[PDB]
């Protein structure tokens, strides 16, 4: 194996291992060779593997190789067939075959094959853990859409199951829900004897629900309200709902209703709309209960509230009640109540209620021009001086520095909130305009380590989950793994990595990259799952049009290409049709549609074989724009805008880029490209635009609505600005 | 406030409550195995009106002497928003419904000493302190902690 490894990490001392490891021997060594064939040259390396396919390969590492290679050159068919054909042939192995069958197969989540394996593995099995497998694996299914087959499918699955009674735990019972009906639900679910889990207790009172059974549903919610303990706002709806429709009178239902807590107080409102009556007083008695605790706003803010309850707008001594009552008014000027209670009180851990009324302000006064961005960056700071784990406001401190140059000040904020594991797949965006600098990028390989270490993690999980009849919680295990395989946070990880690997001249780094995106090739030409947190900054507020972190998808992808292309091999032609078909449909500013039309025309001169009339013409549009007097559209009309150190970036990024391809493919005209992208540096430098940053900055008047200090901020921004334009520059 | 069973994917929507500076985010295979081996200890509060998680509760079963069982409590959080109306308190009350919590002899759970505050939660709920543990990235695991317990019936 070990002379594998050397073959696979390429490339001639490969070649002749093999040839003289297979000179002694079997089946293994020949599926070798045809695979650095197919490193090689490909239409033999398949011709061979189908050879091999028809030998019946009986080991387990050869089949997972050949099916392996089958499924990367898009033919399922014989990927799958291998398996089969050595189950059909050796069915005493079929168990061992199948797990890893279906071990491999979990990263591609083809539940056609999940099915498959489990329908062999189910035949020439003797578990009923198995069957449940193989049952379960029909829902997984049923869960894509061929309407077609949906009806075989859950006639499949409903009879194994079937097979299996009487059942012994809540996960089969869950199991077999799957695949019956609302009515059949019910009457199932009613025969249990053993206790239901809360899963099913739900979803027996859904059926219910559903099935009109509101008698039953009425006598069942009361049992768990009023017997159980378990005090629940939609088994409380539910109750009062059954009760209704049954006949029960409102004050039948309201006499039971004696304690005041925070579900019944509710649910008076909830019982009021049921039996068309007035809401008010029901409103005004959850108010009197509950308006100093933080909640009271986002309960009854989801009612239509009477004109007459928030006509009591007049003149308060708590500070929450006075926040519930800014928030129903909604009232957007609220330093008065901040100067009230600047003062942190209470918990240590715990977040000052004044800081959502001025968040709130914060929000709506900001316009994005760099002065507001500016002055409210310097009231979130003095607001997390008091209130320091305010993760909210932290949060928002990095948007209005994401608008900024100031690419220095946003991984401290980021690190202090002790973003971890999955958090980096739904808050790593807000690192988006942060700097090239070799501590970033460490720390982007430590988010990119998260990545290897939760792809083990969930695949783990779903062996685990399977292992153990956990049903329950399984698609769930699966569907993390599917929004995990090909996030944008990842690419944008990788793509950040790669980006400042080049920029510094860290090559360490970035030989591992590279064979991840050759290895991934057909997820990096795909569309990739989003599972960012846009959202976390907004709770309790209402979502407006402001300022967002600038994000730029498309780029991410066609970073990843160019990166793929420029380290291509054979042939890249594919590769930039995908690119060009993107390029053709991105959505981009005017110097970013230049950008990747300069990428274009040079990968196209570089990694393919032109005429020469072709490489002149593509030649010509990078001869005539590279030039500063053309890249000055980077440049933003608001030099403070962080536009201006992304765009810079890139260009950096792209010279770097050009400097590579001239050493691995030299010409003449790379070699004036290497010669026009000279002055730059200089160019750029002349442009001044530091200088006139900190002179905008020094002419910016500020009259705060509260007494901070605005010197020391302007200072850190000034440097901050000056220390990552700079190193920008002479990297040019 | 409504009770639901906890799902892998609630992560992706878990910030408001684990960006608390209190709070840790755990491996994903640290949550997941407590969906594996006690499904039915890890659920969440949810609101109305959109089904927000306004907190979680992460808790299992372990064996000892193993004749003798007791739960254990290893996570509660409630989102800031829905704070101070006993909802962390209905989180660890309702292990108590739960029939395979029933079946063991007690709850316990580790407060840190330095946590006047939890100690004070869990003695209204009426755990008690018995034994102080020694300890040994949000929370310093080195402070010395009361392990907690509440008799079962
Ligand atoms: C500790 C925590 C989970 C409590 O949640 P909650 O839903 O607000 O609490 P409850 O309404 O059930 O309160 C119960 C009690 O603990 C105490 N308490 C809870 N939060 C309080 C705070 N910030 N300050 C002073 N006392 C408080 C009380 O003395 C009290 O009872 P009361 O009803 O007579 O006021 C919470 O505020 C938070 O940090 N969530 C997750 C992180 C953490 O610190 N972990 C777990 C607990 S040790």
């Amino acid at each position: 194996e070990i002379i594998d490894f050397i073959d696979q990490g390429n490339t001639y001392a490969q070649s002749l291992i093999t040839k003289k490891l297979a000179k002694s021997p079997l089946f293994y060594h020949v599926l070798q060779n045809e695979i650095h064939l197919k490193s090689g040259q490909r239409e033999l390396a398949i011709k061979k593997n189908l050879e091999l396919l028809n030998r019946y390969p009986n080991d387990p590492l050869t089949i997972e190789k050949l099916s392996d290679f089958f499924s990367k050159m898009e033919m399922e068919k014989e990927s799958s067939l291998v398996y089969e054909n050595a189950i059909k042939k050796y069915p005493v192995s079929t168990e061992t075959l199948c797990l890893s069958w279906f071990d491999n197969s979990i990263e591609k989540y083809d539940f056609k094959v999940f099915n498959r394996i489990f329908m062999y593995l189910n035949k020439n099995g003797k578990s009923r853990l198995h069957t449940l497998w193989y049952a379960f694996s029909f829902h997984l299914l049923l869960q894509e859409g061929e309407t077609d087959k949906a009806s075989l499918y859950n006639s499949l699955g409903k009879k194994l199951m079937e097979g299996l009674q009487p059942f012994e735990n809540t996960q089969e019972i869950y199991v077999y829900t799957l695949f019956l009906s609302s009515k059949e639900i019910e009457q199932v679910l009613s025969g249990v004897t053993l206790p239901l889990d809360l899963e099913l207790k739900l979803l027996y009172m859904k059926a219910m629900k559903e099935n009109a059974s509101f008698e039953a549903l009425h006598a069942y919610t009361e049992k768990l309200l009023f017997k159980e303990k378990f005090d629940d706002f939609d088994t409380w709806k539910l109750w009062i709902l059954s009760g209704k429709e049954i006949g029960k009178s409102f004050e039948e239902l309201d006499q039971k209703l004696t304690l005041p807590t925070r579900n019944i107080s509710l649910l008076k409102i909830e019982l009021d709309i049921l039996y068309s009556r007035n809401i008010e007083t029901s409103v005004e008695n959850y108010y009197q209960k509950f308006n100093t605790k933080l909640c009271c706003y986002a309960d009854l803010s989801q009612y239509e509230l009477p004109t007459s309850f928030i006509g009591s707008l007049k003149n308060e001594e708590n500070l929450i009640t006075v926040v519930n009552n800014r928030k129903f008014v909604n009232q957007t000027d609220n330093w008065d109540v901040y100067e009230r209670f600047s003062t942190k009180e209470g918990a240590e851990y715990d977040s000052n209620p004044v800081n959502e009324l001025t968040l709130r302000t914060i929000v709506s006064d900001l316009d994005s021009s760099p002065q507001n961005t500016i002055k409210n960056i310097v009231l979130l700071k003095h607001l997390l001086e008091q209130d320091k784990y305010n993760y909210k406001l932290k949060l928002w401190l990095m948007k209005l520095y994401s608008q900024l140059n100031t690419n220095d000040l946003i991984f401290p904020i980021y690190n202090g909130l002790k973003i971890r594991m999955t958090q980096h797949e739904t808050l790593n965006y807000y690192l988006t305009t942060t700097n090239p600098s070799k501590i970033n990028l460490d720390a982007w390989v430590d988010i990119y380590r998260f990545y290897l270490t939760s792809k083990q993690e969930i695949k783990e999980s779903i062996i685990q989950g399977f292992d153990n009849g956990v049903f329950n919680k399984l698609e769930g295990f699966i569907n993390f793994s599917k929004r995990m395989q090909n996030s944008i946070s990842l690419n944008f990880t990788v793509a950040k990595i790669l980006q400042i690997s080049t920029i510094l001249g860290t090559d360490g780094y970035l030989n591992y990259f590279i064979h991840y995106l050759k290895t991934n090739e057909a997820l990096i030409v795909s569309d990739y799952t989003d599972n960012r947190d846009f959202k976390s900054e907004w709770n309790g507020l209402e979502k407006i049009d402001c300022i967002d972190v600038p994000v730029n998808d498309v780029a991410t992808k066609l970073k990843l290409l160019v990166y793929s292309i420029v380290f291509e091999d054979q042939d890249a032609s594919r590769l930039l049709k995908v690119f060009n078909k993107i390029t053709s449909n991105a959505k981009f500013s005017v110097f970013d549609n230049l950008l990747y039309k300069l990428y274009f025309n040079l990968l196209k001169i570089t990694k393919t074989k032109l005429n020469p009339q072709e490489t002149q013409s593509l030649y010509n549009y990078l001869q005539k724009n590279l030039k500063t007097d053309k890249l000055k559209i980077l440049i933003p009309e608001n030099l403070l805008s962080g536009e201006l150190t992304q765009n810079l970036t890139n260009l950096v990024e792209f010279i770097k880029i050009v400097k590579l391809l001239a050493k691995r493919h030299p010409s003449s005209y790379m070699n004036q490209l290497v010669n026009l992208v000279k002055p730059f540096g200089k160019e750029f430098k002349n442009l001044k635009l530091v200088q006139r940053q900190h002179e905008i900055i020094d002419s910016m008047d500020f009259e705060p609505p509260i007494s901070v200090d605005i010197s020391q901020t302007k200072l850190e921004i000034k440097s901050s600005i000056e220390d990552c334009v700079v190193a920008l520059l002479n990297s040019l | 406030t409504s009770i639901k069973p906890f799902q892998m994917e609630d992560l992706f929507e878990l910030n408001p409550v684990n960006l608390d500076p209190l709070t840790e985010n755990f491996n994903v295979s640290f949550y997941s195995q407590y969906l594996i081996e006690w499904p039915q200890l890890f659920y969440k509060s949810v609101e109305t009106p959109n089904g927000q998680a306004s907190g979680y509760m992460m808790a299992k079963t372990e064996g000892q002497l193993k004749k003798e069982w007791h739960t254990h409590i290893t996570a509660v959080t409630v989102l800031d928003q829905y704070r101070r109306i006993g909802l962390a308190s209905k989180l660890c009350l309702e292990l108590e419904n739960l029939t395979q919590v029933k079946d063991t002899l007690f709850i316990d759970l580790f407060v840190k000493v330095t946590n006047t505050l939890g100690r004070i939660l869990y003695e209204k709920l009426g755990y008690s302190v018995f034994r102080r543990v020694v300890g040994y990235n949000k929370i310093d695991d080195s402070v010395d902690a009361f392990d907690m317990r509440k008799l079962l019936p």
